[PDB]
């Protein structure tokens, strides 16, 4: 995070711009867990 | 007595306290009473320490058997 006016004058002066597209992931991360396991494993104490 | 995941309070009780006996009577070492009438509330609730993968720390492999100590300097085997 640099101020405006910096990155302008680091972009005119040394910085060059080779940039034309980005990157977006497409995996939302969306997951759901059971119940079930978590009462059994605490049930039983040790478990594997 | 409490203060763990689960609270056992000993052991299961057969329905209702038997010889028509007080279930506080005199507290000795049991202090804690609680009676329900149909059921409870919060039923989702549990405390379990999941982990999803092992994470570890990498090392490269190196070992003495390189070309750098045999280019400089002479390189010979006596068994």
């Amino acid at each position: 995070v640099t101020t405006a006016t910096l990155k302008r004058q680091l972009l005119q002066g040394i910085l060059q711009i080779d940039d034309t597209a980005a990157d977006v992931p497409v995996t939302y991360g969306e997951m759901v867990l059971q119940g079930t396991n978590l009462v059994t494993a605490l049930v039983m104490g040790k478990a594997v | 007595i409490a203060g763990l995941f689960n609270i056992p309070a000993g052991i299961i009780p057969t329905g209702n306290v038997l010889s028509t006996i007080e279930v506080c009577a005199h507290r000795c070492i049991f202090d804690f009473f609680k009676q329900i009438r149909s059921d409870d509330n919060s039923l989702y609730s549990a405390q379990f320490d999941i982990l999803l993968g092992t994470y570890c720390n990498t090392l490269n492999f190196v070992r003495f058997l390189e070309l750098g100590l045999s280019v400089a300097c002479i390189c010979t085997k006596f068994p």
